[PDB]
C-alpha cells in the first residue's frame, strides 16, 4: 500500500546561478523594505514560513511536507496556527511573477534559507527539485505544534518529523528571530533584543534571565523576564527537561556548534518527504549579498 | 556633545549597583564576568587583553567614544547581537549621562 514517493525534478534547464539569482531577489527586497513590523523586517516570518510548510510532514505515510508547495491552497493558507504568514506570502508573490518557472515550495523553502543567511546566520545547503502538486493533496489543519504544552509533547511531536533531542534544540533557536504577535497566536513579545540577526541569543536568554509566569491580553499563560522578553511553554520546556537542558547549555557557550547543528537540522526539515534521484545536483550553497559585492 | 554630561557621584552608585558585579574599572584590574574597563574609551570593542570575548563583541569593532557607548547601554543585545552581556539596559538618559560621565573619569 506504501505512502507517496515524491521524486524530485529540477526545473527545465536550470542550475546554480538561476537559483542564486532568486536568492538575491528575495535578499534585495529583504533589505529594502525593512520597515515591516516596526523595523524587524520580513526576515523572521520567511523562516517561519519555510517551517510551517515543512512541518506538515508525517513520516508514517509521507503526507505533507515542503514539496507540493501546498500553502497556496486556501485550506493550508487559512490554518489558525498559520496566522500572520500571509504577509510572508504577500512578500514572495512579486518575486514569483519574476520567476514563474520555480515551484511554490522550492521558493517558500528558499525564502527561509535566504532569510537566515542574510540575517548573518549559518550558510544552509539547499536543494531544488520540488514540484507543484494539485489541490487534493493539501494537508488538513492542526498538524503544526501547540505552544501551550511541555517537554513530553515537544519530544513526541518532533518524533513525527524525525527529529531528535539534539535536532529540536537546534531548530528552536530560530526563536532568537522576530516576535510573538497576540493578534496571530495569542502570545506577545520577543525572545530577545536582536530580532533580525541570527545568533545564539535564544539560549543565553533562556538561562541567564529571571523568568516569571504570567497571563496576557488573550488570557494564555507565558514566561516573562524583567528585561521585557518572553518564552512560550514549549520554549521554557527546553530547560525543565534535563536532557534538553544540557544541549541548551552547550549552544550557549559555543555559537559555532549551534550554527552547524541548525543548518543540518533546518535543511533536513525542508528536505523531509523528498526523495532525491542520484543524478540530482549536489546541494547548492549560496553566497550572501555581503560576499556578492553589496 | 549629543549626550550632554551629568553628576559623576550619582554615576558612581549607578555603577556600583548595576555594573560592579561584572566589571572593575582600576588600572590592571581583574576581569571577572566581564572585562576590566580601563581605557575603554578610545579603544576598539573586544580588545582588552586576556579576556575571552564572544565573536560578536570582536567583529563589531567600534571605537568606544561616549556616543556609541550610550547607544550600547540602553539595550546591549540590540547593539551587539549575540553578546553575552546579560543586561536589560539603562532606559533613562540621565542615568546614561550620569554613568558615562563617571565611566569616562574612572576609565582614564
Ligand atoms: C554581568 C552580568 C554584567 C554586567 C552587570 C554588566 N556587564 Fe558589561 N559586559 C559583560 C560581559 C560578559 C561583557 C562581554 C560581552 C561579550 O559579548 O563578549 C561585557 C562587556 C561590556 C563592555 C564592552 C567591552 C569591550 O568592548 O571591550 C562594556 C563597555 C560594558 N560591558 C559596560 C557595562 C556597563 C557600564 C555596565 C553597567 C551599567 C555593564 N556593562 C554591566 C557583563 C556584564
Ligand atoms: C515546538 C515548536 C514550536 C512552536 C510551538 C512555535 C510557535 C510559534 C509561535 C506561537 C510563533 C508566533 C507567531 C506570531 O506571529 O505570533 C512562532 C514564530 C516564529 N517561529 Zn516558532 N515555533 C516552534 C518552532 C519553530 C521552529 C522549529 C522554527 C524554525 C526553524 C521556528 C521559527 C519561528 C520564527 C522565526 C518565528 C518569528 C516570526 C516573526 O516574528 O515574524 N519556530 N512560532
Amino acid at each position: 500500500t506504501t505512502p507517496l514517493v515524491h521524486v524530485a525534478s529540477v526545473e527545465k534547464g536550470r542550475s546554480y546561478e538561476d537559483f542564486q539569482k532568486v536568492y538575491n531577489a528575495i535578499a534585495l527586497k529583504l533589505r529594502e523594505d525593512d520597515e515591516y513590523d516596526n523595523y524587524i523586517g520580513y526576515g523572521p516570518v520567511l523562516v517561519r514560513l519555510a517551517w510551517h510548510t515543512s512541518g506538515t510532514w508525517d513520516k508514517h505515510d509521507n503526507t505533507g511536507g515542503s514539496y507540493g508547495g501546498t500553502y497556496r491552497f486556501k485550506k493550508e493558507f487559512n490554518d489558525p496556527s498559520n496566522a500572520g504568514l500571509q504577509n510572508g506570502f504577500k512578500f514572495l508573490e512579486p518575486i514569483h511573477k519574476e520567476f514563474p518557472w520555480i515551484s511554490s515550495g522550492d521558493l517558500f523553502s528558499l525564502g527561509g534559507v535566504t532569510a537566515v543567511q542574510e540575517m548573518q546566520g549559518p550558510k544552509i545547503p539547499w536543494r531544488c527539485g520540488r514540484v507543484d502538486t494539485p489541490e487534493d493533496t493539501t494537508p488538513d489543519n492542526g498538524r503544526l505544534p501547540d505552544a501551550d504544552k511541555d517537554a513530553d509533547y515537544v519530544r513526541t511531536f518532533f518524533q513525527r518529523l524525525n527529529m531528535n533531542d539534539r535536532e529540536v534544540v537546534a531548530l528552536m533557536g530560530a526563536h532568537a528571530l522576530g516576535k510573538t504577535h497576540l493578534k496571530n497566536s495569542g502570545y506577545e513579545g520577543p525572545w530577545g533584543a536582536a530580532n533580525n540577526v541570527f545568533t545564539n541569543e535564544f539560549y543565553l536568554n533562556l538561562l541567564n534571565e529571571d523568568w516569571k509566569l504570567e497571563k496576557n491580553d488573550a488570557n494564555n499563560e507565558q514566561w516573562d523576564s524583567k528585561s521585557g522578553y518572553m518564552m512560550l511553554p514549549t520554549d521554557y520546556s527546553l530547560i525543565q527537561d534535563p536532557k534538553y537542558l544540557s544541549i541548551v547549555k552547550e549552544y550557549a557557550n559555543d555559537q559555532d556548534k549551534f550554527f552547524k547543528d541548525f543548518s543540518k537540522a533546518f535543511e533536513k526539515l525542508l528536505e523531509n518527504g523528498i526523495t532525491f534521484p542520484k543524478d540530482a545536483p549536489s546541494p547548492f550553497i549560496f553566497k550572501t549579498l555581503e560576499e556578492q559585492g553589496l | 556633545t549629543e549626550f550632554k554630561a551629568g553628576s559623576a557621584k550619582k554615576g558612581a552608585t549607578l555603577f556600583k549597583t548595576r555594573c560592579l558585579q561584572c566589571h572593575t574599572v582600576e588600572k590592571g584590574g581583574p576581569h571577572k564576568v566581564g572585562p576590566n574597563l580601563h581605557g575603554i574609551f578610545g579603544r576598539h570593542s573586544g580588545q582588552a587583553e586576556g579576556y575571552s570575548y564572544t565573536d560578536a563583541n570582536i567583529k563589531k569593532n567600534v571605537l568606544w567614544d561616549e556616543n556609541n557607548m550610550s547607544e550600547y547601554l540602553t539595550n546591549p543585545k540590540k547593539y551587539i547581537p549575540g553578546t553575552k552581556m546579560a543586561i536589560g539596559g539603562l532606559k533613562k538618559e540621565k542615568d546614561r549621562n550620569d554613568l558615562i560621565t563617571y565611566l569616562k573619569k574612572a576609565c582614564e
